[PDB]
Formats: C-alpha cells, structure tokens, sequence
RNA sequence: GACUCGUUCAUACUACAGUGGAUACACCAGAUCCCAUCAGAACUCUGAAGUUAAGCACUGUAAGGCUUGGCUAGUACUGAGGUGGGAGACCGCUCGGGAACACCAGGUGAUGAGUCAG
RNA sequence: AGAACAGAAAUCUCUUGUAGACUAAAAGGGGAAAAGCUUGUUUGAUUUCUAUUUUCAGAACAAGUAGAAAACGUGAAAGCGU
RNA sequence: AAGAUCUCUCAGGAUCGCUGGAGUUGAUUAAUAUAAUUUUACCAGGUAGAGAUAAUGAUUAGAGGACAGGGCCUUGACCUAUUCUCAAACUCCCAAUAGGUAAAAAGGGCGAAAUAACUCAAUUUGUAUUUCACUCAUAUUAAAUAAAAUAACUCCAAGUGGG
C-alpha cells in the first residue's frame, strides 16, 4: 500500500547533539580551536548548521539523538534514546492541504494519529 | 468551548462554489468582464488557459448572462491528431495548443488576415485577453507560452516580454517553443546515466522518438495545424431505523 | 415548589408577600395550568413511558432524534 | 443638524444578512441606458461611488453613463417643492427597475389581444380589470360539511 | 462516462461512515534547463512509475446546520373612530391591517456553453 | 498537543480555527485568494476642465461623486491610480 | 405669518417661505395637463413586536461530565446538555401606519433606408440620430375617482420672523 509517513526539513551538526545553550557554547569553543564551520539557518545568539535533504537528514538526526509515548501528533520527538532546530512530519497524501489548484484538505481517515507514528517509531 | 457548534454553523458563509473548489476568483472575473456602458454589446474575448497535470486546455470564452459562451477550443491531447504523442504539459505543446486554437478560431471567423486597418509596411489587431487561471505568473509560466502561440497563430493578445527568459532572450524563447530545452535535458541526462534517462523518458523510448526528433515533429505539426480545420427516501429510512432498534435489542 | 399538602401554606405565604408589593397581585395555585409539563396527568404518563428525564429541578422531554 | 455624509450607518448602511463582497458576473451586464428607470441601492462592498443617505431605495431615470458611473435623475422634496436632482452613482449601486417590466408585459399581452381581435375584426376592450363586485353563485351543502360556531368560555 | 468554462451562491455547508475509479481528474516521480524559495514544503519546470489510500464522484447516518410548508395565531401587535369603560395605571368596542420564536412535517439541489472517450 | 529559552518579560512547531484579529486616532459602518499582514516596483499627495452631490437660499466655502483634455505611474494583462 | 437661513445675532435686520396686485400662457370639446387619494405592478425599511437554547452586553439556578483549591472525599473553576430574568443607546427574525417609483400618441411598436470624426475586423458590427414606412387601445375608455384650468407661468411689492 501507499499510506506510510514521509519527511522533509531537518538540520544537522558535527558534534554530539548537546541541545540548547550548551551546543552554542561548545560550537564557539570548537570555532576558536578550528576556523571551519557550516552554514546559516532561518530563524527570528547565533550558531551554524548543515542543511541536508529530508529522510537522510532524519536518519542522521535520530542516531545523533541516541512516559514511553513522549511523542505527539506534531511529529516532534524532542530529545531521547530544547533548541531552535528543525523537525517534521508529513502523511502520504498531504500535498492537497497546501496545493493551490483544487484546494481541499487531508481526510480524518488519511491522517497520522498517535498510533501509526508509534508503530513508525518502533519500526525505525 | 467546542467552538464548532450550531451558532458557528448559523453564522457561517462559505460563498461561491468555484471559490470553494479554488477556481474562478471573481476579482479577476469582474475586471475581465467590465467595459464602458456606451461601449455596450461588444465582447472582451478571454483566451482561457488552464493547467492540468496531464495537459493544458485552451478555450476562447465570452461571458454572458446565463453563463460563459465558449467560441473555440484546443486541449493538448488533440496534438495526437497532429502526430505528437508525449510531453503534454510541455512549453512547445502549450505554444502549439494555443496556436491551433487561434488558427481554428480564425478559420471559424473566416479570413486568415486578422485586421482590416493594418500598417502598409514593416478581434481588432490584438483584441482578446488573458485568463490568469490560478497558476502563478512567474517567468517561464505556461499561460504566456500559450498566449505567444495564439498571437503567432492569428488571434493576438496584449503582451509584455516579462515572463520569458532574460527578464528578453528571443533565441531561447525560440528554442523553448521548438522543444530544444527538453532535448538538451534528455541528451544531458542520457550522458550522465542511461537507466535514469530510460526510466524517466520511458514513453519517448517506446514511441522511438529521440531528442533530435522533437524539433522536427513540432515543426511538421505546426504546418499541419496551419493547414487543418441511488438516493433513498424517508419511508425506507424510517423502516431502517425501526429495524436497527430491534437489531440493537437482539445484539446487546 | 413543594408538596400539594402544603399548597395552602404556600398560597398563604404569597398572600403575606402581596402586602409588600405595590398594587394588585394574584396568587395562582394550579401547576396543571402552570405547564412546563407540571400537570399530574403529564407527570405520571411521561414518567411511565420514560419520556421525561430529570436534569434537576425540572424534567426534560425526549424527542426521537439523533443517535443514542 | 450637525449632519455629515453617512449619518445613519447602523440604520441604512448596515449589510444584508451574510451578504459579503457580492460581485458576480451577471451584476454588471444590463444595458438599457439613456431611457431606463433605475433604483439606487447601497452595496456593502463598494464604498467608492456610494450615494448620499436620501437616495437609498429611490428610483429615477438614467441620463448619463460612463465607464462604471451612472448619472440618475432622482426626485427630492425640498420643503415646498419636489425637484429633479442629478445623482452621480456607480454601477454596483444601480439596480434595474421593474415598473418598466410591468408596462412592457401588459403592452405585449394587450398587443397579442389586439392582434387576435384585429384578425377577427372584433370589437372588444384590452383595458385592465377593475376587480369588480362578485356575482351570484351556488353550492350544495350536506349536514356533514357545515359547522356550528359559538363564542368560547374562558379556559 | 468523464472533463473545461461557468450560473444560482449551503437543497450547493459541516461532521462521521461506506461505495466507486476504462477514458479522465488527482495523489505520485525528478530538478538539467525556464523558475523559485533557509527548505522542489509550496511555487515553476520536466516526467508518467505506481494507486484508489485520500482529494474527486455518489450514497448512507432516530447526524448537526441550512432550507420550504404547516402550526404557533387572528394570539402578540397595530392605523383611524368613540361627551366608550376605568379614580389612576390602563382596558373593551367599531371600521381595518396583522407578527416572531419555539414546535411539527417535508426537503438536502437545479442549470447555460463547449470538449473528450464509450 | 508537543520543543532547556516567554507555561509566567512581544518565542518555536503541528493540528483546530467566519474573523471571536486587524484596519494610526474617535465611535459606528464596511472589508478574508483582502481594504488585514508580508514583499516587490514605485510618487497621480500631478497639470487643466466640467456635469454635479452633501450642508443649502438649492449662494459660498469646505468635503465628495462621475468623467473628460494632458503627461505619466503601476501591473503589463485585463485593469487600477486626480 | 409667529418655520427657515445668515447676521457683535436672541425687543432687530436681511434673504426663503406663506400674501395681494398686475400681466401673460391655455382652458372651454365632461379630457388632457393635473391630484396631501386609492388600484395593480414594483420597491425601501429594522421602529412596534419578538428573542436569549442566534451573535453583543448582561444574567439566576441546579444536573451531567476529565484538572485546580481545601481536608480517597469535598469544594471549585472548566467543559456539556440544561435553566431563570433581561436592553428603545443589543439584533437571528420581524409588522401595521407612513413613504417612493408605475400605468402609451411631442410617445411607443416592428421595419427599411440614410449620417458619423463614436464603436466594432466589420464609414448598416453595434450605437445614437434622421428620413421614409407600415400601425398601437381611445363611439367611452391604455385601473379607479375627481365644481380636475379656481390650473400654469412671469413680474412687482406687502405683512410676518416672540407663538
């Protein structure tokens, strides 16, 4: 079948996934040690990140990352085995929701829920 | 609160059906329609261009009091009759579709020359208009290529040059209407990988049409185009409700 | 609102109350003519056929409508 | 007195229920121009060529039309005299009047009656009915179909 | 059978279900070029591999809403009249006109122009 | 409902969201593929002239409406901008 | 006449209104113009009224529910169905009365031909105008009713502006 979850829009770095303020401090010490660093993101002090497409980015992020059902219908997994970093979820037929020509929206039947996402988490 | 409730429903208005679909914004429509009251009876022809995921559809429409009257039509899967079997959204296909619809309209009118009042050396000469048609009016957008084809066809429409490459490049525009840009991508992709080329342009291979052949097939097509003219009642529902009541008494 | 056994007392209390209201007032005894289905015949019949379900103070009439 | 332009907003200028931005295609296209009678009605959408308060729901003849403007000859009582005033309004505000349509339908129907009469060389009157006094009539009434009425006791 | 342009702008809406996918729609596949963004998400462009899972079409549900009709009620209300009544507040009467909510029953669209396949 | 920072000094994400926001002030009207918000390009907040409307004697001024003769602006596509 | 508008204006003045004269117009054909009127068409309304379970501002009670305060319970808030009374400065709905447009001959029909520097590929594509036609009820009538011209229209001037 074709209903399964897919993903876009995440960001990465070369450290250990420190999170928050500490990641920014660690990056500044690392910047002082060696002048090489990656690129800007988009947000409203400052730090730098690697832009990588979708599914591949999520896989690296999950490995970096490492109530049982801490997860929520958002697609946000938090940190487990906070920051301004990107994280995301989309269902298979999602495009209708933002697609211009014939508008409409994803159905209640089509939507993810908690449970399918929980199966996906167990799957990896 | 629940928010979605009887009061919310009573207050609500969803307005126009086409607006619910996402077609026909009305804001464009009124301006396309509108004309001076002493210039009455005269019709502002719209050259309707709608972008399907399968094909582009080109119609000549005039808006009237019981709904729009459609004068002329071309859709990309008519191009089959002119020998084109693939690439139905393509820039060249959109050009040709517009050109055919214009040429057929002129044939229907009679007289291949568009205007009486033309200058002596190098309807009206250009009086028909755009239909914006929901798709976003960027450079390289589909409507402008179809309109350019219609102009070259015979009908003619007001135009800038702002949505062609170099915003202009006439040679690149010429390549795009010929089909060279597809051809260059096909050869380049084939050069990089044969499996990606084959899997991508699978229909072109089945047809046995190479990149080379595209410019000729469109050119031949242009000359050929130029030449050629249930619901259930209450009584049943009541009976069903009674039966279901009995069934629930049995079931539990 | 009370028992019929105390209806005279209630009527008398309202009659006591009338002396502290400006001008003419009328105590009205009947709850059969008081409606909100407060008729005795209605109370027994509606209760017997499960028509009327109490949400406190007064009692709400079913109307054969929507899901259960 | 103390009278600015749109005073009586909550009264007249208040929109019809759920009527927002109504601007569909058929609204524009009527075309009878210089001879026509026309009603002047407020639109919730259009502020640009909105009339003064007095002209709401009034009717008068079109005397001039432009791109989306209309001049309308409207009667106004000014104390001791009713006088004709040249009201500039917009296309959204003008509504085609229906008094003409009553005259026209009657003319057409009467013309058909005249034409019929002329073919027969008949002498007959095409003039409107007066809704005159009812003539004699008959009904047969069994005892079952007749009901005895009386006033009502208090209850 | 499907689509395009529409019209009336909820009988056309919403919710939860089920049934349907020749041709068609769409979901779907990719980013060299035209293009566009932090982001091929959207938008543009180029495809046509899969699929009815959704959108889409259609129906269903003691569905909600909307929507007609009855009934509320000649009640409420009301123009003119009266050296009518009422201590006053107010209330009848003559000639006339006349509601609304609630409630109940029905209904859940119709349609112009063009095309494509059967 | 999720994210160590705004739960609780002007944040981040998804879902639900008919306007309950916003529209300088002043109250009311009107306004959701916008008149809101964001952005781009801009200067017509122009010159000349009417028919007129409001207040009204149907004078003024002031405030408007619908145009027209120009030159332009913007979209460039209809259009729209005094 | 004791309304109005402007006025160092509120015991006034001016200009409108309402008054008289004078003249002209056309009326005499029981009709046409015309009418503080109804008819039939056609409209405009948000006051009377009515509503709270439609929104706004209110506003009294309990009942049924999954977090908070107090000491597994109670009290709350909060949700849900309800419930009592409300506004003429609130409006889902909504009158009567009063008010507006309409009822053909200097015009209207359906046609041809003309005219253009407007319009439209389209100097008959429309438009508008014009010239020719053919022809619309009317012996009384294009619904009634009318000592409906005692009507119009122009002039000159009065009084009045405290009621």
């Amino acid at each position: 079948v074709m209903r399964e979850i897919k993903v876009n829009k995440l960001v990465l770095n070369i450290c250990v996934g420190e999170s928050g303020d500490r990641l920014t401090r660690a990056a500044r010490v690392l910047e002082q040690l060696t002048e090489q660093k990656p690129i800007f993101g988009k947000c409203r002090k400052i730090s730098c990140f690697v832009t990588v497409r979708g599914k591949k980015a999520l896989e690296i992020l999950e490995k970096g990352l490492k109530r049982r059902k801490n997860f929520s219908d958002t697609g946000n997994f938090g940190f487990g085995i906070g920051m301004d970093f990107y994280v995301h979820l989309s269902r298979s037929g999602y495009r209708v929701t933002r697609r211009t020509r014939r508008r409409s929206k994803i159905s209640k039947t089509h939507k993810v829920t908690k449970e399918d996402a929980m199966k996906w988490f167990q799957t990896k | 609160k629940v928010v979605k409730n009887k009061a919310y429903f009573k207050r609500y208005q969803v307005k126009y059906r086409r607006r619910r679909e996402g077609k026909t914004d009305y804001r464009a429509r009124k301006a396309l329609i509108l004309q001076d009251k002493n210039k009455y009876n005269a019709q502002k022809l719209r050259f309707v261009v709608r972008k399907t995921n399968s094909q582009v559809i080109c119609q000549i429409a005039c808006a009237h009091i019981e709904g729009d009257k459609i004068l002329a039509e071309a859709k990309s899967k008519e191009l089959i009759r002119y020998g084109i079997p693939v690439g139905l959204k393509n820039y060249a296909a959109a050009y040709a579709t517009g050109l055919l619809c214009a040429r057929r309209f002129l044939k229907s009118l009679n007289l291949d020359t568009q205007f009486l009042g033309v200058e002596k050396v190098t309807r009206k000469p250009i009086k028909a208009f755009l239909d914006v048609g929901i798709t976003r009016t960027t450079t390289g957008n589909r409507v402008f290529a179809a309109l350019k084809g219609a102009c070259d066809g015979g009908l003619n429409i007001p135009h800038g040059n702002n949505r062609f490459p170099g915003s202009f490049n006439p040679e690149q525009l010429r390549k795009n209407i010929l089909g060279i840009h597809v051809a260059e991508y096909m050869k380049t992709l084939q050069e990089e990988d044969n499996d990606k080329y084959k899997t991508h342009f699978n229909d072109y291979l089945k047809n046995n049409i190479g990149a080379d052949d595209i410019e000729q097939m469109y050119l031949n097509a242009h000359e050929k185009i130029r030449q050629n003219p249930k619901k259930l009642n209450a009584k049943l529902r009541k009976k069903r409700v009674k039966e279901k009541l009995a069934l629930y008494v049995e079931l539990q | 609102r009370t028992k019929e056994n105390f209806v005279s007392k209630a009527c008398e209390a309202l009659r006591r109350a009338k002396y502290k209201f400006p001008g003419r007032q009328k105590v009205f005894v009947s709850n059969k003519w008081g409606f909100t289905p407060f008729s005795k015949d209605e109370y027994q019949q509606y209760k017997k056929k499960g028509r009327i379900i109490s949400d406190g103070v007064s009692c709400k009439f079913i109307r054969e409508k929507g899901p259960l | 007195k103390s009278r600015g332009k749109r005073s009586g907003t909550r009264y007249k200028f208040s929109k019809k229920f759920r009527k927002h931005g109504e601007c569909t295609a058929n609204k524009y296209l009527e075309k009878l121009n210089y001879g026509d009678y026309v009603d002047i009605v407020c639109d919730s959408t259009q502020q640009k060529g909105m009339p003064f308060n007095y002209y709401h729901g009034k009717t008068g003849k079109i005397f001039h039309i432009t791109k989306r403007g209309v001049g309308v000859l409207v009667n106004k009582r000014v104390k001791h005299r009713i006088e004709q005033k040249k009201v500039c309004v917009r296309i959204e505000h003008v509504r085609k009047s229906r008094c003409n349509e009553d005259f026209l339908l009657r003319k057409i129907k009467n013309a058909e009656l005249i034409k019929e009469a002329k073919l027969k060389n008949e002498h007959i009157n095409i003039k409107r009915k007066t809704e005159g006094p009812k003539p004699a009539a008959m009904i047969k009434v069994p005892p079952s179909k007749i009901i005895t009425i009386e006033p009502l006791p208090f209850y």
